[PDB]
């Protein structure tokens, strides 16, 4: 079951901008002391992003999923629980899951009867769905999760999910704060599924501010910096 | 395979397998099973093409409907409880089971259909327990005149012959879609050298040259190195976690 | 359109399906009784034969409304005029169960036939007593008095019933339109329809 | 000639000879059909020339059965009541030709036989199998004209020897009256027992 | 309407089990019995 719940004000959401954030290593390539160049969807410099909040008032809208998507968070307390993501989000068609849990991550394609308003409930109550036909696929690992700052890029390519992720501390209030850190791959899956719409997931206080942003990649060419080490440690955007 | 039930004639189970390395070799090469063919492919050199998914039936059948079991074959056991297309991407196989299936007194836990209004589409399975009628002549849901039941049991004896004993046939599909394949065979791997002129294949890196230790730090993700000239200069073995 | 022959060839495999594992459990039990007699073996043996005999005899009711002229083919017609046969019930029950318990008197005392030496001091049965006497002998006397007092005893009480037995047989021979018991049994031998390839 | 051997169950659950156990059987040779692959093989055989000859009658009057094994359930029999029974027979036939000995180490290579050896196995066969066809197709006639109806019903009895005279050429020793009954000295009589099939 | 009889034409046949390739223009005319296995055929056949 799921609870439907109207207690939010309603609110305009505000914008930030994505300043260099946004840069993952493109390939399984080794390079040092080497600047590189190298044209893919990239999400570019100084881009204009939205701005969401949770807590009084908290939204889960049903954001698209174009051509890729640039996640970060820099919310405190694992309030974000994960994603779904597919083209209808419903018993018809399959649809991609991803919990973080108590205990362990849940990967699974499953049509499920997804609820309008995906909610956890110390304790939690998993409300997100209602049934499941037959999953093709599962897959348990490690979690992904004074402030934390997760940052996530989603690309889904020739029947591949990709997913990049860094973690690094924030402190203040301040959103998306000035600096530069690469995304190293984390996780490939040859699911083959058409996606175009996702959404977040979050938890109820009883029944902590969390805030997160939504960018979007596009085909640029970039000039990428490669220490000695083989860390990238600078970029261009060749278009800016 | 080594399970201890099968399934009945008219309802058969089915499991899908996926992303997992199938080792075919212990199929083959086995001589416990009694029938072993394969349909559009050859038994060896299987282990060497890639699919997506991979379907497994399993029922047990007399000892003569095992032939029955084919593309194009027809009968009474293969027209109404199993019925297999004319093309076939698998193999079909089946062995003697009179040690398990059969007991003293007849073993009446198996089912099958022999009578039905048409013969089943390819790939259908069919647990309709109705009372079949072939009289113009409604019975209105009662057994009577022209209304039989379809439905009626095996009977397995440790005393029968060969050609009635229960025999397990489990049919594999490799079917193949526009998805990445997920199930493949296992990849043979040989021990490496160094310090010698030998053609390498590192994880479908062909190349030729010579091998030596490394003092390059790769990234745990990374694989392989480039210089400026983009050629391959350095690469870390898929065993051992060493550059060379 | 529902030809008759279309639900007599499911009431065929249904005949068939029961009759094999009938006969089969029945033909396993008999096994263990030739090799193995006892009380409990007999027992078996009866109830199995009863419940085959019962079984034969309905479904050779059940062939009766399905008729033999809707069948063209000579392999099926032969299988359903083997199936059809039903036997001495066709006559009243009076007259069936003084069958039966006539042939209960044939199976019983017949059995016991004995001689009478006309010396007390040797007494000898027909198996093996007897046998020897006529077959493995080279005199005269034992073959005239073993003839004479073997067919002297037996024939007596045993022949009455030969008429009746017979007048039945064809009053069955009637009942299942055959002309007398020898058209009964010369039925055997009778092929119509085949064309020159008859007797 | 093509055939094979008995199924594997022969080997194991036949028995070649009769249990020790304190079990008695009987010991006459016995051809069974139990069906669904199923076959059991019963005699209390011996080393002799007469139980030679019905092992390969019990061997081979069996593979009958196989060869119409992959006939329907109700047409898994013999084309009638005597080709069942003679297709056994023919086969101990060949196992018994001097030649068949010879190149089975039964008879000594140079073994050679003469004719007036072979006079014994004429008269041995035809004593055996072919001197009762007359007394057998002389019988049956009287049982013919006893069931159409040609012997009156008060010398039922008395013709059975009265043609015996002229054409059975056997003469009685004593009369007897009508009281009597020949045919109820045997065992097959009461039971109704065909006589045309040997024949 | 020459080779193919109503009574079955069944003198032609193919080679199937090779285990190699062929060059261009050979002749192949053993009939050896094929061994698709680690157990000799020893000229009888059975597994592989
Ligand atoms: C692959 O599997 C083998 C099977 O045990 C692992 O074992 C290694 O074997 C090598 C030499 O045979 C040793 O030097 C290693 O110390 C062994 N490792 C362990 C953990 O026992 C091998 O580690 C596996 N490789 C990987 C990359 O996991
Ligand atoms: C881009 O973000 C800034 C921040 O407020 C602002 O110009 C505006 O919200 C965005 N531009 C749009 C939506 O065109
Ligand atoms: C979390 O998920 C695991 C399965 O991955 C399950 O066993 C466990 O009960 C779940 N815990 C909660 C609090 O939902
Ligand atoms: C309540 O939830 C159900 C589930 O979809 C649906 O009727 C609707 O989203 C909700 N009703 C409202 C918001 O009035
Ligand atoms: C899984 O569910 C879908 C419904 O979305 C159905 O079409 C499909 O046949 C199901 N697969 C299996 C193996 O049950
Ligand atoms: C996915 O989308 C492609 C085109 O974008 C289309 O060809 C394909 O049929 C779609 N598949 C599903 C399952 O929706
Ligand atoms: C390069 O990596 C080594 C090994 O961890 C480290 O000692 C060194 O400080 C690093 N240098 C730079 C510039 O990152
Ligand atoms: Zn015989």
């Amino acid at each position: 079951q799921c609870v439907n719940l109207t207690t939010r004000t309603q609110l305009p959401p505000a914008y930030t901008n994505s300043f260099t954030r946004g840069v993952y290593y493109p390939d399984k390539v080794f390079r040092s002391s080497v600047l590189h160049s190298t044209q893919d969807l990239f999400l570019p410099f100084f881009s204009n992003v939205t701005w969401f909040h949770a807590i009084k008032r908290f939204d889960n809208p049903v954001l698209p999923f174009n051509d890729g998507v640039y996640f970060a968070s820099t919310e405190k307390s694992n309030i974000i629980r994960g994603w779904i993501f597919g083209t209808t989000l419903d018993s018809k068609t399959q649809s991609l899951l991803i919990v973080n849990n108590a205990t362990n991550v849940v990967i699974k394609v499953c049509e499920f009867q997804f609820c309008n308003d995906p909610f956890l409930g110390m304790e939690s109550e998993f409300r997100v769905y209602s049934s499941a036909n037959n999953c093709t696929f599962e897959y348990v690992s490690q979690p992904f999760l004074f402030k934390n700052l997760r940052e996530f890029v989603f690309k889904n390519i020739d029947g591949y999910f990709k997913i990049y992720s860094k973690h690094t501390p924030i402190n203040l209030v301040r959103d998306l704060p000035q600096g530069f850190s690469a995304l190293e791959p984390l996780v490939d899956l040859p699911i083959g599924i058409n996606i175009t719409r996702f959404q977040t997931l979050l938890a109820l206080h009883r029944s902590g501010a969390a805030a997160y942003y939504v960018g979007y990649l596009q085909p640029r060419t970039f000039l990428l910096k490669y220490n000695e080490n083989g860390t990238i440690t600078d970029a261009v955007d060749c278009a800016l | 395979f080594n399970a201890t039930r099968f399934a009945s004639v008219y309802a058969w189970n089915r499991k899908r397998i996926s992303n997992c390395v199938a080792d075919y070799s212990v199929l083959y090469n086995s001589a416990s099973f009694s029938t072993f063919k394969c349909y559009g492919v050859s038994p060896t050199k299987l282990n060497d093409l890639c699919f997506t998914n991979v379907y497994a039936d399993s029922f047990v059948i007399r000892g003569d409907e095992v032939r029955q079991i084919a593309p194009g074959q027809t009968g009474k056991i293969a027209d109404y409880n199993y019925k297999l297309p004319d093309d076939f991407t698998g193999c079909v196989i089946a062995w003697n089971s009179n040690n398990l299936d059969s007991k003293v007194g007849g073993n009446y836990n198996y089912l099958y259909r022999l009578f039905r209004k048409s013969n089943l589409k390819p790939f259908e399975r069919d647990i309709s327990t109705e009372i079949y009628q072939a009289g113009s002549t409604p019975c209105n849901g009662v057994e009577g005149f022209n209304c039989y039941f379809p439905l009626q049991s095996y009977g397995f004896q440790p005393t029968n012959g060969v050609g009635y004993q229960p025999y397990r046939v489990v049919v594999l599909s490799f079917e193949l879609l526009h998805a990445p394949a997920t199930v493949c065979g296992p990849k043979k791997s040989t021990n490496l050298v160094k310090n010698k002129c030998v053609n390498f294949n590192f994880n479908g890196l062909t190349g030729t040259g010579v091998l030596t230790e490394s003092n390059k730090k790769f990234l745990p993700f990374q694989q392989f190195g480039r210089d400026i000239a983009d050629t391959t200069d350095a690469v870390r073995d898929p065993q051992t976690l060493e550059i060379l | 359109q529902s030809t008759t022959e279309e639900q007599a060839k499911t009431f065929l495999l249904k005949f068939d399906h029961d009759a094999e594992d009938l006969s089969y459990q029945s033909s396993l039990a008999s096994w263990n009784y030739n090799t193995n007699i006892t009380d409990e073996n007999v027992q078996k043996m009866n109830e199995a034969r009863a419940k085959w005999s019962a079984f034969y005899e309905e479904q050779s009711k059940a062939a009766k409304m399905f008729s033999l002229e809707e069948i063209q083919d000579l392999t099926l017609k032969r299988q359903l005029q083997a199936l059809q046969q039903s036997g001495t019930s066709a006559l009243s029950a009076d007259k069936s169960k003084r069958l039966n318990t006539i042939l209960n008197t044939m199976s019983t005392i017949y059995s016991s036939g004995k001689v009478l030496d006309p010396n007390t001091q040797e007494c000898l049965v027909l198996e093996p007593g007897l046998d020897d006497i006529m077959e493995n002998s080279q005199d005269y006397s034992r073959r005239l008095w073993a003839w004479e007092g073997w067919r002297a005893e037996v024939g007596k009480q045993l022949r009455p019933l030969y008429e009746e037995y017979v007048v039945l047989e064809n009053e069955m021979a009637r009942a299942n339109n055959y002309e007398d018991y020898g058209d009964y049994w010369r039925g055997d031998y009778e092929v119509t329809g085949a064309g020159d390839y008859d007797y | 000639i093509g055939l094979p051997n008995m199924t594997q169950g022969f080997w194991d659950n036949s028995m070649l000879t009769e249990p020790g156990d304190g079990r008695k059987v009987v010991c006459h040779p016995t051809a069974w059909d139990l069906g669904k692959g199923d076959f059991r093989i019963k005699m209390c055989t011996k080393v002799t020339m007469d139980d030679f000859l019905t092992a390969h009658h019990e061997m081979g009057h069996i593979q009958y059965d196989m060869a119409y094994a992959t006939q329907p359930y109700l047409l898994r029999n013999g084309a009638n009541e005597g080709f069942h029974e003679a297709v056994g027979e023919i086969m101990s036939l060949s196992a018994a030709t001097p030649h068949y000995l010879k190149a089975l180490g039964l008879l000594p290579p140079d073994f050679y036989e003469d004719s007036e050896t072979e006079i014994n196995f004429l008269l041995k066969q035809a004593l055996t199998i072919v001197g009762t066809l007359p007394f057998t197709y002389m019988l049956e006639k009287w049982r013919w004209m006893v069931f159409k109806g040609k012997i009156p019903k008060e010398q039922w009895m008395q013709k059975w020897w009265e043609m015996k005279r002229e054409i059975v050429g056997v003469v009685e020793p004593l009369p007897h009256d009508e009281t009597y009954c020949d045919p109820a000295c045997l065992f097959h009589v009461a039971e109704d027992y065909s006589f045309i099939r040997y024949y």
